[PDB]
């Protein structure tokens, strides 16, 4: 019972850790904003470095969609390939069967 | 007879193949997911920074936004490096240590899980130890109870 | 699973409250002068209009991109059953040449 | 684009005096989400640190039901674990058998 009240705050310290981690995961766009942050602080004309900020995240997307694309591509290939086992499988069992 | 066989070992084969795409195909899924919610954030920014340019009016309450947005997550990197005592990390590599403590936690949670069933199985009586104790004693001889 | 849901729920409920809060309190800076006022409403006709125009242009595209990827989904099913059919195909051709 | 054009010279002359527009919505907009229609920007310090605490007891329910949580369907995972190797070793079976 003692080494088990004592794995139980074990867990509980794992579990804050792995928390803590998981919400600067979520955050991690936030960083993206010290941009933002310094863009605030402009309390002027700050349009230029909106067009800026604005050019640097189309790049950063146009980046994301090839990678998405030709991730696309290959898990099309990997699931093109399954279906062909699949079909190769069952046409081997059924002549088994028939054998 | 013989065919058969062969054919037997064609449908391992392809067992085994059929597994392996199995597994490959789940992983590339995966990633195509991850991918996609990533891509779609980043358009959504996009988007909003469009909106923004386009609609100047909004009056840099989205930028209020986000700079507040940004001091919490400069606070919340802070009390992960305090409470994973981390202060080498970064939000591009945090994803690395985060998964290193899911293991942990994995370890720690699996050994409470076999330590809850351990408790619950002691709650048998003293009675029952006695006994079977005494009977390995009996069969082989005299034994400690640890090693019985 | 159904009590940590209902928990998870409630946590998100809070951090959105207080963060509310948090941008009040950051906010009150700017209710502090909040008797200040400006001039509105200079280009706001054409401004209004080409706003409403531009939100059917966005509503036309979020069609077109549901469409796409509907589209995509379709074209994928298609090359997963015509996987199947070629290689059926290819194993009865090489078949018939064998025999 | 062309919106963006046509409102530049509209839009830069904001004069820090719509600014504080955007200050009244977010306060009404705690005012709806925060059930505290008295909730002013004098008093919504004390509300912010009591949310705080609500939210940080909140989270600590939330990992004390997580740990149970995983512990829980780990065991379920070994449950499910045995039914497969009964399954594959005799083949279908209900799990009063396994």
């Amino acid at each position: 019972q003692q080494d088990y009240e004592t794995a139980k705050h074990s867990q509980h310290q794992a579990k804050q850790q792995a928390f803590a981690l998981v919400e600067i995961v979520q955050r991690r766009v936030h960083f993206s904003y010290s941009d933002s942050a310094g863009m605030l602080s402009e309390n002027a004309d700050l349009n230029d470095k909106l067009r800026q900020r604005l050019e640097h995240a189309e790049s950063d997307r146009s980046r994301a969609r090839e990678q998405l694309r030709q991730q696309q591509a290959q898990y099309s290939q990997f699931n093109q390939v399954l279906a062909s086992l699949k079909s190769s499988y069952e046409t081997k069992q059924d002549m088994l069967k028939e054998l | 007879q013989e065919k058969i066989d062969r054919y037997q070992v064609d449908l391992e084969e392809l067992s085994y193949r059929l597994e392996e795409q199995t597994d490959v195909v789940e992983e590339a899924g995966e990633l195509q997911a991850e991918y996609e919610a990533r891509t779609e954030a980043t358009e959504q920014e996009v988007d909003e920074l469009k909106s923004q340019l386009a609609d100047y009016q909004q009056a840099l309450d989205v930028q209020q936004t986000r700079a507040i947005q940004y001091q919490q997550a400069l606070q919340a990197l802070e009390r992960a490096r305090e409470l994973c005592r981390l202060p080498d990390l970064s939000v591009d590599n945090a994803e690395e240590w985060l998964e290193t403590f899911q293991a942990k936690e994995q370890q720690a949670t699996e050994a409470l899980l076999a330590l809850e069933q351990k408790l619950s199985v002691a709650d048998a009586a003293h009675n029952q130890f006695e006994q079977a104790y005494q009977l390995v004693k009996n069969i082989v001889g005299e034994t400690s109870r640890s090693e019985a």
